[PDB]
């Protein structure tokens, strides 16, 4: 509803939400949002708030912080019935993942306000082989519906959680472990039809993999299962040698085709303090399981070091010309390339903080804490 | 198929000329050609290479005496070996530098090796 910037390359303005900067007194927020469910949420140490981008709901929990995701409503598609007047009410569900303990509400609606005590008897639990004595707690989540949600833990280890059974009712069953080192990128795929589709995972010593999962009592499978380290390390080596030490992977996203992927990457000069990021196009041959590097870009208006070790710089490709889009602290850099390469950014002011993003087929909507939702359009 | 020709037996400060030629696919599979000498008894080792784009680099050595060089009429790539020396006595491999990656590794392409003798 304010455009703050619009040029031939992009528009930036709000998305008039439910969000509200004064959910909490904390300052520490964490939080996404779900373009696609319809809802955002934020979490801190008491409290998650889940609020609608159409213009909330609060969800007591009880330490640190726990770790949320949003879920779809229980779809029913293609029913011979007349739909319900009370089945147009249901918003989704909750997944909270607090310690070691798993546990999803399919309905936020019932819960609201309710003290942890009794809510917590609305809820379908799961206790996740999470050892919090060492210090594991869950890191990335993805909801990857209809096959279910995948959970990375800090030290590595990756769960795919089921949530709905063979029949679509609401359950919470441990479908498999997928597996110092850490996931950097949890990606959905497409949709392979009944609750399944294929998830594209990232960790920082550059192993990629791609998953098919399902709901429907199969089991999971590895489509691809590689480590790009080297041969991106390779890419870079004759005109940055300091890249040896220094690489390191921060996301992935997967591109048009399905064959190939996006990764960002780092390198660091410590001669003259400058980060430089690297984009590096993969495609991958299903067949042999085999890839190669297509092509390597450098960021040149963005060399910051990313000092904040809990910010996580994300990459958006909308759904001819290729916008990349990475999500710093306080920038959003767009590169655009022939299907030459060229790059603007839109630099935020220094005291806002983001929270988390989200994304539908062309924009990136970034949450800050102070101001709501940011939407990034790149003009294509 | 990679191929290479040239090899065989001279003297001391003698010279030898190998060649490489690769077919069009494997020229597309990768970023350049080199060449590794391996003595007996010895593991292989790159002493030469040329980028596509025929920028070439030579080990420290080989890199006074040896030249490598690309024909680009036919994309033949040339390591002329002048200023031989019995320690250059080995088999000499050509070697595409795979731009394809596997579960091994890089995906390289070999020649057949080829023995170069140097008396004195």
């Amino acid at each position: 509803s304010k455009v703050f910037t619009e040029n031939n390359r992009y528009i930036v303005k709000t998305l008039q939400t439910d969000y509200s900067s004064g959910f909490s007194n904390d300052d520490e927020l964490n939080g996404y949002i779900d373009m696609q469910i319809g809802y955002g949420l934020v979490n801190d140490h008491k409290k998650v708030y889940i609020w609608n981008i159409h213009s909330y709901i609060t969800v007591p929990f009880r330490a640190v912080a726990p770790r949320c995701i949003l879920t779809f409503p229980a779809t029913m598609d293609e029913s011979p019935l007349a739909l319900n007047p009370n089945d147009q009410d249901e918003t989704g569900g909750l997944i909270i993942i607090k310690g070691s303990k798993a546990i999803y509400y399919e309905d936020i609606n019932s819960i609201n306000n309710l003290n942890f005590k009794l809510s917590e008897k609305f809820s379908h639990e799961l206790e996740l082989p999470i050892n919090s004595s060492g210090g594991e707690k869950c890191d990335l989540m993805l909801n990857c519906e209809p096959a279910g949600i995948v959970l990375s833990t800090n030290m590595g280890r990756i769960f795919f959680i089921t949530i709905r059974n063979s029949m679509g009712k609401p359950q919470l069953k441990l479908g498999k472990l997928l597996n110092n080192s850490s996931v950097v990128s949890l990606r959905n795929g497409p949709i392979l039809g009944k609750g399944t589709r294929l998830v594209y995972i990232t960790t920082n010593k550059g192993i990629f993999q791609t998953w098919q999962l399902s709901a429907t009592n199969s089991h999971p499978t590895k489509l691809i299962d590689v480590n790009i380290y080297e041969a991106i390390l390779e890419s870079l080596q004759d005109l940055y040698p300091f890249a040896h030490g220094t690489l390191k992977i921060w996301d992935s996203h997967p591109l048009q085709d399905e064959s190939s992927q996006l990764f960002l990457s780092s390198i660091y000069d410590s001669s003259c303090n400058e980060t430089y990021y690297i984009l590096s196009t993969i495609i991958f041959d299903s067949s042999s399981n085999s890839f190669t590097i297509f092509s390597t870009y450098r960021l040149n208006t963005f060399m910051e070091s990313i000092t904040d070790t809990k910010f996580k710089p994300k990459i958006f490709i909308p759904q001819e010309v290729t916008s990349i889009l990475v999500m710093f602290p306080n920038a959003v850099v767009i590169t655009q390339v022939n299907s030459r390469k060229w790059e603007d950014i839109v630099s935020l002011r220094n005291d806002i903080d983001i929270i988390g993003s989200g994304y539908d087929s062309k924009s990136l909507y970034v949450l800050t804490k102070q101001m709501g939702v940011l939407q990034f359009f790149v003009k294509e | 198929q990679l191929v290479e020709s040239g090899g065989g037996s001279v003297q001391a400060g003698g010279s030898l000329t190998l060649s490489c030629t690769a077919s069009e696919s494997i020229s597309k599979r990768i970023h350049g050609i080199g060449w590794f000498r391996q003595r007996r008894g010895e593991q292989r080792e790159e002493i030469a290479y040329i980028t596509t784009g025929g920028r070439p680099n030579l080990g420290d050595s080989v890199k006074d005496r040896f030249t490598i060089s690309r024909d680009k009429s036919n994309g033949t790539v040339y390591l002329q070996m002048n200023s031989l020396k019995p320690e250059d006595t080995a088999v000499y491999y050509c070697h595409g530098r795979g731009r394809w990656w596997g579960t091994e590794g890089r995906l390289d392409y070999w020649g057949q090796g080829t023995q170069v003798t140097v008396s004195s």
